[PDB]
């Protein structure tokens, strides 16, 4: 079984380099041509370059010419990716590819590693808990606001994992190099504040663990 | 020794 | 006890003559009547006539041309024009000296590989070939000399077939210029225009192709067998020198290129002075480039260059009588090859006799070599330039015949040179001038009276 | 460079469908062209490779076509596994370039959204920070606008919004609205107001609250 | 011994076609015996030569044979930046042919090949190219290892390394027992020559029309040297398999290299991985020693014999001179771990340039007596020069020095009858093995049955 076996996720400074691999297994790397393709959500897909580790010859599109070295190591099987002078454009995520059959295809892909280009500090995130307004109706929705942390991820749950429907955790957003993050839940109304609602949120590059009971709102 | 063609 | 000459009627001084050359005949008025005119010389002196009175002629041979044989306009038979004057029956012998002075024929037509690894090898090829010429001229004034040009076949992989520009200049891809590859080419047949041959020598140039080994072998098939193109004298030595930088192909390497049709062993050259089957017919092997060879009497020589001297010496012990030198920037070793084959020939003497009489016959002796006196013989064997052989000629006339004046050629088959024999024919005694037309002492009818008798 | 088009951007089908998606080469490319697979959190697998070849183990309802400039991926019989993006590349040239993608979405019944308003937590407005949360949930389709309003007049800078993938079990969209300012600001105004349009309705869902009034 | 001269089949080709350059025969899955012929010379439907291959079902009175058809048209394909283009004219489809279960291999030696970039080129060479048909299906595929994309530039800038742009791939063809095809390249490397090993399978599963160039990742080619004893070698001029190291779970390659070391020729024994095992050196230069090369047990010991042919061999004879009549070594394998030695027969032919050794073929068991046989072609030899086929039988010493049998041409001069064979298979289920002869200069086949 062909299979291209990317190293982890990369949290890299402004200015500085990293080198991505990319290991061939169930194969030799000197095969086939061995591409590197970037992925952003906004800008989508865009090619690299290639090697042929056979030899060492590459073509780079002219966009990462002179940022970008890509090279393999026969002897380990591995392809590798150098991105230099690392600016907020590079965080993405970078993939291997090789062809199946025809030369010049893009059929094989690696998982995709991760590169995150950031001058933030770790930080622990602020957990807010979200109660309503003071007329309910058959349903109450509560929430939780998770500010101001990094890096990326935080686990949020609720009820320690015990109250998972009709939850709607949102994707973290970066807010000036920081990430937030929040989630609603929403119950009958005859479930709360009868009975208690719990946020859970751990964030472990700041090795820390926050629990916040949603309180009803007073005079 | 190196090239093997008319040289 | 009685003689030929005694016993034979003898009628006059002429019938004497005729009867056998031991006869003589006395003109002596003094002489009495009891006595024969017509006898042996020691008789007739015996019996008292007059020593000026006997008619005896002695039968002769004097040479008239005797230029001497030349050393080192050309001389190579000695003497060239003899007088033999013969009487009745007779006969008389003569000398010939025969020298080899003019310097053997050899052919020598030579096979430039023009090849692109031949590029540092150019200058090399061009003084081997002019020194060839200049000093084989001067070991021999008989040389004739051409030369021919190789590569490879003109095909698929050996060619260059791309881009189009590379069929006209091979090296385009190099962003120079050479010429456009050829298989075997017909240049220059064998000619004694010496300083000629060197000026295109001096103009050729290399083309390009792909792999190593080249198709000298082609030319050295068709250089051998194309008789009337190359021009290869009957009785020549003949030396095929072949040079090269490289291994060759053989027989069975032009599958590489889709040919499979054995070499014939024919000529295919014809009237551009290409080999037109060069792309249609394999390699020639080296048994039947043997059999060529042999058959048409022709010595290769291989001039490789160092770097290939073991392969060629190798090839040449499967092809016996081959021989190997080394080309270089300097002629001496292959010259040497030359000079040694030079040194090998050897030549005979063959007498042959044109326009001899009916009536006169040669015996011969040979003095050859051997310094033996071989009779009957008029052929000597083994001889080189500066040798010489002698022959001893003996002339029998039958008769008197009524010619009187003839003439023949002795000659060495192959030589310009001869000898002209000029016979006369001495059947009257010199009595019969003064003949006295009036009788005045036989007076019945009978007319003249000369050397002392009537009719 | 070949500039690869892909259309449409998204499309909104159903279990069973045959669906096709085109893209299109700013020159002819021979059927130099691959299309690609890429489902909700994964990596790429590849569908086809020289215009209409399966890369060996793709299911027999993938198929591609055309010439030229112009190609297509049909999906016969959409199966559920079948909602992902997909995307085509050109390898006539270098650079190899890709199309911008497209998504196969779920189809479903219209419904609008449930709107939620939450004042700043207590403990938020103790730091100096006041953040005004919306929750805007259970809508479909997914294209959504929130507008802020602070005593009536429209407020847009400091406000960070976030969107959910398709639901997994009703197919709905959901979206989160912060509005964020200094508590002094806040705490200088009553009304606030977070107003959802949405195609299911001509008006849009207003929800509010005044500042200390319980 | 036993093959009837009197009762011959003809098969025929066009004129021209040079059908029985090369022959098999083919069973069915049916289990019905057919005959393959290559046919390299003949016209395509263009009016211009590109070869092909015939079909021939068994028939006593033999015949004209169905065309096996084949794709003859150029491709040309832009891609990468680059045009990639193919040539099949003179190409020489059917210079070789081989048969596998049921699948027909036809090789393309001179098929050319050129990648263009902007203004450079790889250059216009004879990479070669296989065909492979699987007729009761109707499947096609090739298979064409040495075509690369690397332009003129980079072989200089690398002293010509890895060259495989002259290999002729499919210049000699066999199939192992397992269906892994192995082609002789003998141009490849610069004129080394090389070896192309794939899995038939895997040809199939990987080959689609138009790409041009595509990966067999099963494949396993020979190596590039740097030994001067190798250069122009023509390394896979012949090829062929065999059980060489008593190890029946590998296979071992036979392969001929007829102008190995200044043309003093060279056959070589391989494992699966390419290396060598043992080397058998020619005995004269320009002989030609590794033309042909056949395996096949003949003594009964159950251990693979080897028989190499010199077709150019010259023979001594009375004052110094010689005379070029071809040979044939036969090397007898022996027991245990140990070397194959000198030969343990020399033939050597007996008419001038018969070329006696140019082609041998196992025919299995011809006389049923527990030993196998052999015949070796001799295609110019005869008092009349005009080809010949000699049998041998095998026995306890290895072969007998005197053919069993011989069998004149009944073909004109020219038609190189014998310059391909084939045997070990009966045609006509009689229960003896037959042999089919190729006589490409006549444009004919000739099928001798064996007799009870
Ligand atoms: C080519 O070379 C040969 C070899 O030199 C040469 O041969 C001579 O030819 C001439 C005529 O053309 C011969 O002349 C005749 O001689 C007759 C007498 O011959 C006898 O006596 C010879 C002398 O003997 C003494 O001396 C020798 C050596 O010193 C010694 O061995 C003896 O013991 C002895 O002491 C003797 O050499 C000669 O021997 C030859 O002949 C015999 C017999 O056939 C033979 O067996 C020998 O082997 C040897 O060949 C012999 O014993 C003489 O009678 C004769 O005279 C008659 O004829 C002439 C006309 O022809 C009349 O004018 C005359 O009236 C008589 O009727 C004649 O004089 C001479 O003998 C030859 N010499 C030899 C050695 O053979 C050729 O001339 C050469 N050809 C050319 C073209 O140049
Ligand atoms: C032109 O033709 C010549 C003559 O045939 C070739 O030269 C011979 O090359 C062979 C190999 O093909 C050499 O064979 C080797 O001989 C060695 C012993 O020879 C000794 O004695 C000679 C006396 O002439 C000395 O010159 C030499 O230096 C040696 O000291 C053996 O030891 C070798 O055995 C090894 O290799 C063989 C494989 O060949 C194995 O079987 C053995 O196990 C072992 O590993 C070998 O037999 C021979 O020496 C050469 N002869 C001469 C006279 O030099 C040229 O190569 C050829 N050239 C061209 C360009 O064609
Ligand atoms: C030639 O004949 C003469 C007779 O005049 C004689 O003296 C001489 O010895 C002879 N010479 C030869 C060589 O025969
Ligand atoms: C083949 O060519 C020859 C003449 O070269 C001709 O006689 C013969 O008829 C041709 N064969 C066929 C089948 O036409
Ligand atoms: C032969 O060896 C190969 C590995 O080299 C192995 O996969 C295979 O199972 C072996 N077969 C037998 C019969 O031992
Ligand atoms: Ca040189
Ligand atoms: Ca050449
Ligand atoms: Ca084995
Ligand atoms: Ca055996
Ligand atoms: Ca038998
Ligand atoms: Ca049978
Ligand atoms: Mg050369």
């Amino acid at each position: 079984e062909v299979q291209l076996q990317q190293s982890g996720a990369e949290l890299v400074k402004p200015g500085a380099s990293v080198k991505l691999s990319c290991t061939a297994s169930g194969f030799n790397i000197k095969d086939t041509y061995v591409h590197w393709v970037k992925q952003r959500p906004e800008q989508g897909l865009e090619w690299i370059g290639r090697i042929d580790p056979a030899n060492g010859y590459t073509k780079y599109d002219p966009k990462f010419q002179g940022k970008a070295t890509i090279t393999a190591d026969t002897s380990s099987n591995t392809a590798y990716l150098q991105l230099s002078s690392l600016t907020s454009e590079d965080t993405a995520v970078y993939y291997c590819v090789r062809p199946l059959y025809d030369y010049y295809a893009m059929d094989y892909w690696g998982q995709g590693t991760s590169v995150t280009v950031s001058s933030a500090k770790t930080t622990a995130p602020s957990v807010y808990p979200l109660a309503p307004v003071c007329t309910t109706g058959s349903s109450v929705t509560l929430g939780c606001l998770v500010k101001g942390y990094f890096p990326e991820p935080v686990t949020l749950t609720w009820n320690s994992g015990s109250l998972s429907s009709g939850v709607h955790t949102f994707p973290a957003v970066l807010q000036s190099d920081l990430y937030t993050l929040s989630s609603s839940v929403t119950v009958t109304s005859s479930t709360w504040p009868s009975q208690s609602i719990t946020c859970n949120v751990a964030h472990p590059a700041s090795s820390t663990k926050v629990d916040k009971k949603i309180e009803p709102r007073g005079p | 020794a190196k090239q093997r063609g008319d040289v | 006890g009685p003689n030929i000459c005694t016993t034979r009627g003898v009628s006059s001084c002429q019938q004497c003559l005729a009867v056998s050359p031991m006869c003589a005949w006395c003109s002596d008025e003094a002489l009495p009547l009891g006595s024969p005119r017509c006898d042996l010389k020691e008789n007739l002196l015996k019996d008292n006539c007059a020593p000026e009175s006997i008619e005896f002629p002695v039968s002769e041979a004097r040479v008239l041309e005797d230029r001497p044989l030349s050393d080192k306009q050309v001389t190579q038979v000695s003497p060239q024009r003899i007088a033999l004057r013969l009487r009745p029956d007779d006969s008389k012998n003569f000398s010939i000296q025969v020298r080899q002075v003019e310097d053997y024929p050899v052919d020598i037509y030579y096979l430039m590989d023009l090849s692109y690894s031949m590029k540092d090898d150019l200058w090399s090829i061009q003084n081997l070939g002019t020194k060839l010429a200049t000093q084989m001229r001067k070991l021999t004034s008989n040389l004739r000399i051409g030369f021919g040009a190789f590569v490879d076949k003109p095909v698929s992989p050996y060619m260059y077939i791309s881009p189009p520009e590379a069929l006209e200049n091979p090296c385009y891809d190099m962003k120079t210029t050479c010429l456009p590859m050829f298989g075997y080419k017909h240049v220059l047949t064998l000619t004694d225009q010496v300083t000629r041959f060197n000026e295109e020598v001096k103009k050729q140039s290399v083309s390009r192709n792909r792999d190593a080994p080249e198709g000298g072998f082609d030319a050295i098939m068709q250089a051998t067998v194309c008789d009337e193109k190359i021009g290869w004298r009957n009785d020549a030595s003949h030396l095929l020198v072949f040079t090269t930088d490289a291994k060759t192909h053989i027989a069975l390497d032009g599958r590489l290129a889709g040919i499979v049709q054995p070499n014939d062993g024919q000529c295919h050259v014809g009237s551009d002075n290409h080999y037109s089957a060069s792309t249609t017919m394999d390699y020639p092997s080296l048994g039947l480039m043997t059999e060529k060879l042999s058959q048409k009497n022709i010595n290769l020589i291989f001039a490789v260059t160092e770097n290939v001297v073991n392969l060629y010496q190798n090839y040449s012990e499967l092809i016996p009588g081959t021989t190997v030198g080394v080309l270089s920037m300097d002629s001496s070793n292959v010259l040497q090859l030359i000079v040694d084959a030079y040194g090998k020939i050897r030549s005979k003497v063959e007498l042959e006799v044109r326009d001899l009489p009916e009536e006169l016959s040669l015996s011969f002796n040979a003095t050859c070599l051997n310094n033996e006196v071989i009779p009957g013989l008029k052929s000597c064997m083994g001889l080189k330039i500066g040798d010489t052989v002698s022959f001893s000629i003996e002339a029998k006339v039958r008769g008197c015949p009524q010619e009187k004046e003839k003439s023949f050629t002795i000659k060495p088959v192959g030589f310009k040179d001869s000898l002209i024999v000029q016979v006369t024919f001495d059947c009257d005694c010199a009595c019969q001038a003064q003949a006295e037309p009036n009788s005045h002492r036989c007076n019945n009818g009978n007319g003249t009276f000369e050397c002392g008798v009537c009719r | 460079d070949i500039l690869m088009t892909q259309s449409p951007s998204s499309m909104s089908v159903s279990l069973g469908d045959t669906v096709s998606i085109t893209c299109h080469a700013s020159q002819g490319i021979s059927s130099n062209i691959g299309w690609l697979q890429q489902k909700p959190g994964k990596s790429f697998m590849g569908l086809i490779y020289y215009g209409t070849n399966l890369v060996d183990g793709v299911p027999s309802r993938f198929s591609g076509s055309g010439s030229g400039a112009d190609y297509s991926l049909t999906i016969s019989s959409l199966d559920s596994e079948d909602f992902a993006d997909y995307y085509c590349v050109q390898y006539a040239q270098l650079p190899y370039t890709f199309g911008g993608g497209t998504k196969l979405e779920i189809k479903r019944a219209d419904a609008a959204p449930t709107v939620s308003i939450f004042p700043p937590s207590s403990e938020q407005l103790t730091s100096g920070g006041a953040s005004v949360v919306c929750f805007l949930n259970n809508f479909y389709p997914k294209d959504i606008n929130v507008k802020w309003k602070i005593d009536g007049s429209e407020r847009q800078n400091g406000v960070l919004n976030s969107w959910t993938d398709q639901d997994s079990k009703d197919s709905t969209y959901s979206m989160s609205s912060t509005l964020t300012l200094t508590k002094d600001e806040y705490e200088r105004h009553n009304s606030y107001t977070c107003e959802a349009t949405h195609k299911t309705s001509t008006s849009p869902i207003v929800k509010s609250f005044n500042r200390n009034e319980c | 011994l036993n093959l009837d001269p009197v009762q011959l089949t003809f098969y025929a080709g066009p004129n021209g076609s040079q059908f029985g350059f090369s022959l098999d025969f083919h069973k069915d899955s049916h289990g019905r015996v057919a005959i393959v012929v290559g046919a390299p010379r003949t016209l395509g439907p263009s009016q211009e030569e590109t070869g092909g291959v015939f079909l021939c079902p068994w028939r006593a009175e033999g015949g004209q044979c169905p065309s096996l058809l084949f794709d003859l048209r150029d491709e040309t394909r832009n891609v990468g930046s680059q045009t990639l283009q193919t040539f099949k004219a003179r190409q020489g489809l059917g210079a070789s042919v081989v048969s596998w279960s049921d699948v027909i291999v036809a090789c393309a030696p001179w098929q050319h090949w050129n990648v263009l970039e902007k203004t450079e080129e790889a250059e216009k060479t004879p990479v070669g190219s296989c065909f492979l048909a699987q007729p009761e299906s109707g499947r096609r595929a090739e298979y064409s290892p040495c075509r690369g994309n690397t332009l003129s530039r980079i072989y200089v800038e690398n002293d010509f390394s890895w060259d495989k742009r002259y290999c002729e791939a499919g210049f000699s063809s066999v199939v192992t027992q397992a269906g892994e095809l192995v082609l002789g390249a003998p141009g490849g490397y610069y004129f080394l020559g090389l070896l192309a090993q794939a899995p038939v399978a895997d040809i199939f599963s990987s080959y689609r029309p138009g790409i041009l160039l595509w990966h067999v990742s099963s494949q396993s080619l020979s190596f590039d040297s740097s030994n001067p004893e190798y250069f122009d070698g023509y390394w896979g001029y012949s090829v062929a398999v065999g059980e060489f190291d008593g190890d029946l779970n590998t296979t071992e390659y036979v392969v001929g290299a007829p102008t190995w070391s200044w043309t003093l020729g060279a056959v070589e024994i391989l494992d699966s991985y390419y290396q060598r095992l043992h080397r058998l050196r020619g005995e004269q230069m320009a002989s030609y020693f590794g033309h042909s090369v056949a395996v096949t047990d003949v003594n009964g010991d159950g251990r693979h014999d080897l028989l190499v042919g010199a077709p150019l061999y010259m023979e001594s004879r009375a004052d110094r001179k010689l005379a070029e009549v071809g040979r044939v070594y036969l090397f007898l394998q022996p027991r245990g771990p140990h070397a194959l030695g000198a030969p343990s027969l020399l033939l050597t032919g007996t008419q001038l340039y018969g070329r006696f050794g140019s082609a041998i073929a196992p025919l299995g068991d011809l006389d049923r007596d527990g030993y196998n046989d052999i015949a070796v072609a001799a295609p110019y030899g005869g008092p009349s020069g005009r080809g010949q086929v000699l049998v041998f039988l095998g026995q306890s010493e290895g072969l007998r020095s005197r053919p069993s049998q011989v069998l004149d041409s009944p073909f004109p001069t020219g038609s190189a009858f014998g310059f391909s064979l084939r045997g070990a298979v009966d045609i006509d289920d009689n229960g003896y093995p037959d042999l089919i002869v190729g006589a490409y200069g006549a444009n004919q086949v000739a099928v001798y049955r064996a007799q009870p």
